[PDB]
């Protein structure tokens, strides 16, 4: 097998380190990070949060509008639970496909229960004489994310 | 996409079906009071 | 010359030659055997 | 009427916009779209395309890490299929279950 | 000592996986730009507008520039400046100006 | 064909439904076999007792699980 | 990360000047990426109603490579609008007359068909050889990878690699070459 | 030869200006990345 | 300037449209599923 | 490689054969059992028109093909090599092997158009004025179908028509 434009697969060859070296390297990296967390040196967290059928990018102090009614008294403080991603400037924590509750916590507040503005759904036919007009209103709920809190523990 | 691989591992075709994703009750009261259950 | 769908050597001195993306029959002995594939 | 048919279209439009964004940042790391997305899935990371695209605009760091992840997993897959044996599980090739 | 992508740019990037296995982690410190890869700041300021005889005459000589062209030619140069076609640069009609939102919304 | 499918309760697509593996039914399934996907049920933990009724889930491999999501 | 507002936004939507070398490249594979970069589809911030598109300078335009015989059978047509004013031209001829044309048509025909094509056609600069106004030289940000790997002629190979490649067949001595 | 901060601009002048803005911000601790404010009841 | 006589897909003369490699795939895929089906319907 | 030499001396003419050294096949073939020079070197379905180092091994100093019976290639690989040679030539590779003609370097024509994967001769091809719509297309041929058996790392079969 000499070097012909075919005989050599046209793409860079692959090397992945031995799993033991990587196990060490990993425990190392995780530890270092866990020390950044123990320290509290992360400035501001964001987290990608699954909620109410959607995914959102959440940071503290902010606002999202949920399309369905949630039963909570206005003003209640609420622990969002499903968290896919977490992040901070230096480093980032990723759920498969979720994070342990103990690993992170996000507390948001329900701000406003409301009704959506009128939407207009109109079906129509050509010269079959069929119009149907409907006006729809959707119950909506606005939450303010209060705090993203990250606890030290990771292994 | 990605239905195939998901299937071969034995998950749902869709990430919405029956995964822990959908199953868990996504919020609680901060007090710890377990939230009213979900319609889905 | 002639233009044809089908060539055939009409004699011994007839021969078969590909020029300008076509087939030709060229013949020295007779000109009349000249044929051109269409 | 046009308003309503549009209401249904709007979601397609958004998804395409998204996908192209994702594609763009993926390219910036020398990685095509489909490879990125699937090999991101195979790591048991369910992320929306919405939130993906916003991780590409407002979180270049986090994102570059994501593409590295998927890249890692992909090559680990090339070696997984080329190796032709059951023993190796790439460190990221493993399939976790819920608890 | 392995990352899939060069640490040339953005972040040096560390993927890792929890010994549990239910969590991926990432350590990404910003990679700052090397003093070698930099070139000095351009410094250009030169004043010849000063005439040796009278310097109020000379300091009134930098306020002495202004000019007038026609619509067509001006538009040509304008569009050769910002690399647009000749079309963007024509007025809009009365009706069209009327309806520009008087108080447009602002985020942030 | 339509009405085979109607009397199979296969009305709504991509939805699993269960049926006897007896031949009486295989008549019907044989009629529509190109419209459908059949796969054998499997019961690894075995059959549900009454206590396990609210906890039973169905995985796409064609398997039934009795205890779903302990604590 | 922390910038004031005006500068921050100016940074995000900043135009870029890209350079692309054409020597020995298919006008098609060139225009593909040329068009990408023109529409602004390499920028994750991209949106259609947003003005983003980046300048592109292609150089060594005369040195286009055309796969197949395409030089011979690809014809470019156009019409004056006058009766019998219709014009069919072999690609070879056209490029003979005006080096720039071939590539320009590829890129043009490759953009979406709305108005902004006309406008992004402005940010496209095309040079037969490498002769560039030091104006346009000055603002060049970055070089793009050549979209095809050009085959070397026989004469490029080092004798090291010539020897390195094994002799496949042993010729008979008697035979003359 | 360490990079303290950096900035974007329409001219070299305004650039220096803004990189300076940045530098100042990281110095004083007013930065987007900074911990968002506490609200708690001790 | 090459035209189709009458209606596109209808008469004794039709727009020619060719089979796709895609199409070959889809068909095989269905055939696969149905081979499996008529297996599980056997016993 | 036997050079034929001719001498004109004083109304007498000498014509004689003289043998040069034929380089030898490299020591160790991968498929020694293999038959055709290509096939024992594991080169089948690998070499493309883009391999000179392989190709220049069968041809003549003035660029033409070798006789097969001399090279002894499986008829198939002979035809393949033939096409690839013509292609590489048209591709303006092996500039060395153009026949040497002292007068003809002078008469400039427009700098030769750089082309590759060219199956036909540039003089024969007629320009296709008529394109044709999506359902009847005139496909501009690329590469040679003789090469359709080269291995595809992509899995995408090579595209012979556009
Ligand atoms: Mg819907
Ligand atoms: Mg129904
Ligand atoms: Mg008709
Ligand atoms: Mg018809
Ligand atoms: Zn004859
Ligand atoms: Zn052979």
């Amino acid at each position: 097998v000499p070097k012909t434009s075919l005989g050599s697969p046209p793409w860079p060859d692959i090397v992945l380190p031995d799993p033991v070296e990587e196990t060490r390297h990993h425990a190392e990296v995780v530890g270092q990070v866990n020390e950044l967390i123990a320290a509290g040196r992360y400035g501001r967290l964001f987290a990608v949060v699954h909620f109410a059928g959607h995914q959102w990018k959440v940071t503290a102090e902010d606002l999202i509008l949920i399309e369905n009614e949630l039963d909570v008294a206005c003003g209640e403080r609420i622990r969002l639970e499903k968290v896919l991603l977490v992040g901070a400037d230096n480093f980032t924590l990723l759920g498969k496909p979720l994070l342990g509750k103990e690993l992170v916590r996000v507390e948001a507040t329900v701000i406003e229960k409301t009704e959506s503005w009128p939407k207009i759904n109109m079906k129509f036919q050509k010269r079959k004489n069929y119009q149907r007009k409907r006006i729809t209103v959707n119950p909506q709920t606005v939450l303010r994310i209060n705090s993203i809190e990250i606890a030290p523990c990771l292994c | 996409a990605g239905s195939q691989w998901r299937l071969q591992q034995g998950f749902a075709a869709n990430p919405s079906g029956y995964g822990p994703l959908t199953e868990l009750p996504d919020w609680s009261y901060a007090d710890g009071r377990p939230a009213p259950p979900m319609k889905g | 010359f002639k233009t044809k769908g089908v060539l055939k050597k009409r004699c011994r001195d007839c021969y078969l030659v590909k020029r300008r993306g076509r087939w030709f029959i060229y013949c020295k002995t007779n000109p009349k055997h000249k044929q051109r594939q269409m | 009427v046009k308003c309503t048919r549009a209401r249904r279209l709007k979601k397609r439009s958004l998804r395409t916009l998204w996908i192209n964004r994702i594609t763009a940042a993926s390219q910036e790391h020398g990685l095509k779209y489909p490879a990125f997305i699937i090999n991101l899935i195979k790591c048991q990371v369910e992320l929306n395309r919405k939130v993906l695209a916003d991780l590409a605009i407002y979180e270049p760091k986090t994102f570059k890490s994501l593409a590295a992840l998927a890249k890692r997993r992909r090559e680990e897959g090339f070696a997984a299929a080329l190796g032709d044996g059951k023993e190796p599980d790439g460190i990221f090739s493993r399939v976790v279950q819920h608890r | 000592t392995y990352s899939s992508l060069p640490d040339d740019y953005n972040c040096k990037v560390e993927l890792a996986l929890t010994s549990d296995g239910r969590t991926i982690v990432c350590y990404h410190p910003s990679v700052d730009i090397p003093y070698e890869h930099t070139k000095p700041i351009p410094x250009x300021x030169x004043x010849x507008x000063x005439x040796x005889x009278x310097x109020x005459x000379x300091x009134x000589x930098x306020x002495x520039x202004x000019e007038h062209l026609e619509q067509g030619p001006m538009i040509e140069q304008l569009s050769k400046m910002f690399f647009t076609t000749k079309h963007r640069w024509y007025p809009r009609g009365q009706y069209h100006r009327r309806r520009r939102k008087p108080n447009p919304p602002k985020d942030r | 064909e339509k009405d085979i499918i109607k009397m199979l309760g296969l009305e709504k697509a991509h939805t699993p439904q269960v049926h006897k593996n007896i031949p009486s039914v295989n008549a019907k399934l044989k009629v529509v076999k190109h419209l459908i996907r059949i796969k054998p049920l499997k019961l690894p933990q075995g059959l549900p007792t009454e206590e396990d009724m609210a906890n039973t889930c169905l995985k796409s491999n064609g398997e039934l699980v009795v205890r779903w999501l302990l604590n | 990360s922390s910038f004031s507002k005006a500068p921050q936004q100016w940074a995000t939507f900043a135009r870029v000047w890209y350079l692309l070398d054409g020597k020995m490249q298919p006008p098609g594979k060139l225009a593909a990426m040329a068009s990408v970069k023109l529409q602004g589809l390499h920028k994750p911030v991209y949106h259609q109603l947003s003005d983003c598109g980046d300048h592109v300078v292609i150089m060594n335009t005369r040195h286009i490579a055309f796969s197949g015989n395409k030089w011979e059978q690809k014809v470019y047509s156009s019409h004056t609008g006058y009766p019998g004013g219709f014009r069919q031209v072999t690609a070879a001829q056209l490029h003979q007359k005006d080096p720039v044309a071939i590539v320009k048509l590829a890129i043009y025909g490759m953009l979406p068909k709305n108005l902004h094509r006309r406008t992004m056609m402005q940010r496209l600069h095309l040079f037969p050889d490498e002769d560039i106004p030091e104006d346009i030289l000055k603002n060049l940000v970055e070089e793009l990878p050549q979209p095809r790997k050009v085959p070397r002629r026989l004469d490029e190979y080092t004798q090291e690699e010539i020897e390195a490649f094994p002799r496949v067949w042993s010729p008979p001595e008697d035979y003359r070459l | 030869r360490k990079l303290i901060a950096e900035g974007p601009g329409e001219t070299v002048l305004v650039a220096e200006e803004e990189a300076a803005r940045v530098a100042l911000r990281k110095l004083f601790g007013f930065t987007e990345n900074r911990r968002p404010w506490d609200y708690s009841k001790p | 300037r090459n035209r189709i006589p009458g209606r596109q897909w209808i008469g004794k003369h039709r727009r020619p449209r060719p089979v796709s490699a895609q199409a070959k795939q889809n068909m095989i895929r269905r055939l696969e599923t149905e081979a499996e089906n008529q297996y599980w319907l056997s016993r | 490689f036997r050079e034929v030499v001719e001498i004109l001396d004083g109304k007498t003419t000498i014509i004689e054969g003289r043998i040069t050294e034929t380089p030898q096949e490299s020591p160790n073939p991968p498929n020694p059992t293999g038959q055709c020079p290509i096939c024992r070197w594991n080169l089948k379905h690998k070499y493309n028109y883009e391999d000179v180092l392989l190709l220049s091994q069968f041809i003549r100093p003035h660029g033409g093909m070798l006789p097969r019976r001399i090279t002894g290639l499986c008829q198939e690989e002979h035809l393949k090599i033939e096409e690839c040679v013509k292609m590489a030539h048209r591709a303006g590779l092996l500039p060395n092997h153009r026949p040497k003609l002292p007068e003809g370097f002078v008469p400039k024509s427009k700098p030769r158009l750089n082309r590759y994967l060219t199956r036909w001769s540039p003089r024969s091809v007629k320009p296709i004025y008529n394109k044709g719509h999506r359902w009847n297309k005139v496909r501009m041929p690329v590469g040679s179908p003789l090469l359709k058996d080269n291995v595809s790392y992509s899995g995408r079969p090579l595209l012979l028509y556009h």
